[PDB]
């Protein structure tokens, strides 16, 4: 099973 | 005494010696394989009157119940033996017989094709049974030679009959790929592909392996349909389907253009994807095993949500469409939206004009479109997190390990076609391959396209160096173009797929081999470089090929489609990022070729992609495809008994061997995925991999998923194939 | 189990040397002076220092009271209400001293018949006979019930243990052993029909079946001709498919082999056929049905153990004393005990049987070099197994020259001047050929001269508590590991197998045995000397198999293989898990 | 469950008034030629006009081969293993011509006694002799214990 | 578990 945990500022940073 | 019953049927005294010659004979060159035990574990197990062909079979399994990581040439022992029997079975004794006497018979018995006679004179015959060498089938592991006798050796299917041995049907493929070459130069190509076959240097797939000679012209083993939103094209794309499945094609098939439920497909999606995996399962053993397909659409569309738990089995029988796999199709807007926070706004394609043609061609006049439809809300639309939909597609990718990911801008920008004319919208089965479709009016509509795919690979781990990837891409896209005009087309937009752009897919098997034997590894960074070199040799030289070859036989007559056409090399359009990770510099003149191509074009609109293999690297026991090992031996059952593979070169390689579960993450992975991509005309089969012990609680986190997913993104990976769950 | 103690309050009367002491005086006491005390010191030594064993009802009673000491007993059920009475009787008497029961009801007319109700209700009333005497209806009290693979009800038969049937269709606290030929193998090879009948529509089929095999061929394919015979017709691949699958579930599901237990027996299947076995499936017997729990006319064959230890002997010649002691010792015991049942009385007194066996076979091969499973220890066993029957009979012959050859004597092919190695199964001589090393002929003589004292003497039983009080492998049984685990109120109890330290690589363990064909190769080659039959088990370990399971296969190769060998009966089979 | 049949072919060779005047003329038989057919007569009217009533048994064997009438028996078992295989041997018997059966096991010793293990395992023992005969086990052959 | 898969041609070989 996963663990249902976004954190939206820890994504934000990344440049894609 | 101890009787025995002969090959025909009556008895006679048990020779235990020449049973230990047979033996003595197969451990040849062979190291920590003892006579003696096999010896024991056998003889036990006769009786009085025991028929002939159980005492080979019993011999063989003892040899092959010894297999170990610490003796491994138990693997040669057993094949050694297997073959010896198998010998016996075809021909009676050991020795094969004369090429042309061999051919003669078995074309007289309709097992192999007549036309081999004709375009070839006794004494051509006998030139090619000087190529052969018989004593390369000792060079099998067991495995090899069970997949050889399961899938590959004309056989008699209901008799259990063995008709020919795998250097037959290596020279027998060459003499027919090439038959139709001019006197000059046709037998030295025979020869150096028989050559390149039989000491494993190119792999091949099945259905041509085990065809390629025989009667048929059925080779074909994936198919990609694209439906456009009508019934007479929802029938189209089913019957393909049905024709398709019943000669055990895979499928891929791209329906995000069906409208969505409750529009002006009232009823929408679901039920026609039904209708397709009944299409895909009308060939198969109980509607269950065998017959398979992807079905792809956008993560834009109104009914994604339901889409995505499609194989979820915690639903009712009206919601779910368990027994295929699917592909999301994403782009650089979608996850700008997951990473800025914000929203993703659903549409149906048919209230949204050109948005979904500007979803795979052109990405900035998507997002212009996109935001008008979002701003003018006339336009039927749904609207949800980011973060939650893609939670929701992970969550559903994790738990299945089947819900791919097909990032479509990079299809479209680093590809060999202009999305203009010729856009890539979908994949394959195993999100390899990416070709243009059209969608179909109907079954014989010869103005629709079914991008059909053929196939090769080449064995990293056989080559000595780089430079052997000449003569081998030479000799792969000629066997393999050849086969294109040889094998029927059941559908005629699949025959105007392959005839109009002539597209192949040649890949690589034994990479992780091939990595440990360089001292590299997966996860760390330290294979890149060598990655670069690697796939710019592969791609460089296929191009070389393809070239040399429309200089001698004509460009593919949709050429002018491709970016290459222009001028364009995958060279000048990778994704910027792979900068960053490697600085190997290209080592081949890029420049005279781009050339060279401008004036003579190509013969193959695409050249390259790298497929999963799992059989074609089980004969020259090699590591599938780009994969890490799961372990250093590969159990299989068969009613034969247990079959254990070893890996290559255990022996002195064991530490240099990154097994996969031994990866701290994906990263490393993902990283020679996106180096191998800059050169790969179509894509990749990608897997993520993920142990829950490493994890706190066992519990793979969504933030890792979505990292990995936005990395892969990031170094231009096209597709993301399986996600693997460890487990215990 | 063993000393003499007050089982309320838990006191300890006596120790190990006065039990063995006295055990020996008691079974000697009826001998004359001049050589009464030697014999006793001669017994005391052997088993004080453990190279005779004894059964567990002879060393806790033999010197008490009491002389209840049977602890196994035969009997035979014909086809009516006072011979089903007359053994239930008898089974509740056996079963309240603590006997072991091996029962035949395959005379037992089938359903449906002029036993309208037929088998299965019989059944069960033997088991609640069997349980009688037990705890609560399920602890202790054992019983294996025979009848004939062909019996017109067997497919209902081979099921009668597997829980997923209703309570009617299932007798599950009970063993079965099911009665096969060479007809009936012949039919599964050849691929064809088995015919089922009632034994009771089919006159003389039943008797040939044992005693006459090429009677039983002719009858057999008359009555399969013979079309107003109540009659049902199987795939003989699907009936063995059906009992092999019962037999690996349950693991208790056993075979006897109904042929090898006639033409290579000591007795004269005309006169006295063997046609059933015990609960270990290692005594072969005649026994007669009973009319009466009182009957003069039946017969029930008990059998008097005991067992070789062959890691206490140094070399195969001290077998002379060693069987000299065990056959008198124990041919005392049958006339020292009492006979709670005159069938059973006359079956002891007429015969006169006996079965001693070996402990200790894995131990004795490990310090010999040799393996079970490859073939490496069958000229040992041939070597070993002929010293102890030669010396058994030669005992016995003694014995008879001594006292008297047994009332029935003339019943056994040994009186006709027959021997075990006249009439072993032929292909054994494909598998082994050490030479005997015993002037059989000499003795041949001597037997037809002055007989046998008792008219069976060996048979290898399965063994627990004999071989845990000299610290000995189990019978002929390969050790599962090297340290056997046992619970009791005191503690865990842990056995180490003798000599681990020098021996430990000597050994082959159960489970690292590649198959079955060595082990039975080696039962095959003990049963050529072997009287009666051999407690033989098959062993499975999944995971050597293709998906962890074993095919079917496997089990009718090794099924055969235990008969081209003359196996006379297939005991357990264990069937290992992770 | 009255008229005399054949079992296997369903073809019936009476009627009632047969099987009442036979039933008389057999339970009768041995009275005196004075005395005999007067009371035939007698009981034949009793029965053929529902004033006496008799037992399935009786009304459909008394005439017929067989001598078994007897539909219920009283067996009193007493405390030893001779008693209780005397008892069982009894009602194996008994219920093979498909009497009920009352059984008396109150003498058998209890669960620890110097039947030392019980009165449980032996009547689960009188159980199967009760349905010794009888379906798969189960159904018909019926008794109360005491 | 078993896996019942019997070749009658495969035991008709054998000599009891």
């Amino acid at each position: 099973q996963i663990d249902s945990e976004v954190d939206t500022d820890d994504l934000s940073n990344f440049q894609l | 005494n101890l009787l025995v019953t002969k090959r025909d049927g009556s008895t006679e005294r048990i020779n235990l010696d020449k049973i230990h010659r047979v033996l003595d004979w197969a451990a040849e060159g062979l190291h920590n394989v003892s006579i003696s035990q096999v010896e024991l574990r056998s003889h036990i197990q006769f009786y009085d009157g025991i028929k002939t062909s159980d005492i080979h079979e019993t011999i063989i399994k003892a040899a092959a119940d010894l297999i170990s990581r610490d003796a491994p040439d138990y693997q040669y022992l057993a094949a050694r033996l297997a073959i010896f029997h198998l010998r016996k079975k075809a021909y009676g004794q050991f020795e094969p017989p004369a090429l042309y006497d061999h051919v003669v018979k078995m074309v007289e018995m309709g097992k192999y094709d007549n036309h081999l006679l004709e375009d070839y004179t006794e004494e051509e015959f006998k030139q090619m049974d000087t190529f052969i060498d018989h004593d390369r089938d000792m060079t099998f592991s067991y495995a090899a030679v069970k997949q050889l006798e399961g899938k590959y050796l004309v056989q008699n299917r209901v008799t259990g009959e063995i008709y020919e041995s795998a250097q037959f049907l290596y020279i027998l493929v060459a003499a027919c790929l090439f038959s139709n070459y001019p006197r000059e130069t046709r037998l030295q190509y025979v020869k150096r592909f028989y050559d390149a076959v039989s000491t494993f240097k190119i792999s091949l797939p099945t259905p041509i392996m085990s065809g390629v000679r025989t009667p048929t012209r059925q080779f074909s083993s994936c198919v990609l349909i694209e439906c456009g939103d009508s019934l007479d094209s929802i029938n189209a794309t089913s019957s393909a389907i049905v024709k398709y499945v019943s000669q055990r094609a895979g499928i891929g098939i791209n329906a995000g253009r069906i409208r969505a439920l409750g529009s002006p497909f009232h009823t929408g999606c679901i039920p026609f994807y039904k209708h397709f995996q009944t299409a895909v399962k009308s060939c198969s053993q109980g509607g269950v095993r065998g017959g398979a397909a992807t079905l792809f659409y956008p993560m834009w569309h109104l009914e994604v949500e339901s889409l995505l738990v499609l194989k979820n089995n915690r639903g009712v029988e009206g919601n779910r469409v368990r027994h295929m796999d699917y592909g999301v199709q994403i782009n650089k807007l979608m996850y700008t939206r997951l990473l800025k926070g914000e929203d993703i706004t659903l549409f149906s394609p048919s209230d949204v004009p050109g948005l979904y043609d500007a979803f795979f061609a052109d990405q900035e006049e998507f997002e212009r479109l996109y935001t008008k439809y979002e701003k003018d809300d006339s336009i039927r639309k749904q609207r949800v997190k980011a973060v939650e939909l893609f939670s929701l597609m992970m969550q559903e990718r994790a738990s299945t390990g089947r819900i791919y990911i097909q990032n479509v801008d990079h299809c479209n920008t680093h590809s060999p076609f202009d999305p203009a004319i010729a856009p890539v919208r979908q994949s394959n089965l195993c999100l390899e391959i990416a070709l243009p479709t059209k969608p179909l009016n109907d079954v014989n509509d010869e103005n629709g396209e079914i991008a059909l795919c053929t196939l090769s690979a080449f064995n990293l781990g056989a080559i000595n160096n780089l430079d052997e990837l000449e003569e081998l891409a030479i000799l792969a896209v000629r066997a393999l173009d050849a086969l294109l005009d040889y094998q029927d087309y059941p559908i005629p937009a699949a025959k105007r797929g392959a005839m109009g752009r002539r597209t192949l897919g040649i890949g690589v098997i034994n990479f992780a081999y091939y990595l440990a034997k360089h001292g590299k590894r997966y996860s760390d960074g330290s294979a890149n470089n060598l990655t670069h070199k690697t796939f710019e040799a592969i791609q460089y030289y296929l191009l070389k090929a393809s070239n040399e070859l429309a200089k001698e036989q004509g460009a593919c007559p949709w050429f002018n489609e491709t970016t290459y056409a222009k001028g364009i090399l995958p060279i000048d359009t990778y994704k910027k990022d792979l900068d960053t990770i490697a600085n190997e510099p290209l080592h081949y003149d890029w420049e005279a070729l781009r050339e060279s191509i401008k004036t003579h074009g190509l013969r193959n609109s695409t050249l390259s992609a790298l497929m999963p293999s799992e059989t074609s690297s089980q004969i020259s026991n090699a590591t599938n495809g780009i994969e890490p090992p799961r372990g250093y031996v590969s159990i299989k059952a068969s009613k034969d008994g247990i079959l254990r593979q070893v890996v290559p070169d255990y022996e002195h390689l064991h530490d240099a061997y990154e097994l996969l579960w031994e990866m701290p993450g994906n990263d490393g992975y993902l990283q020679l995925v996106g180096i191998m991509q800059k050169f790969i005309d179509q894509s990749i089969s990608a897997n993520t991999n993920y142990d829950p012990s490493r994890f706190p609680s066992g519990k793979v986190p969504m933030q890792q998923l979505l990292k990995d997913l936005l990395t892969a993104y990031k170094f231009g990976v096209k597709t993301l194939y399986y996600q693997n769950t460890r487990d215990g």
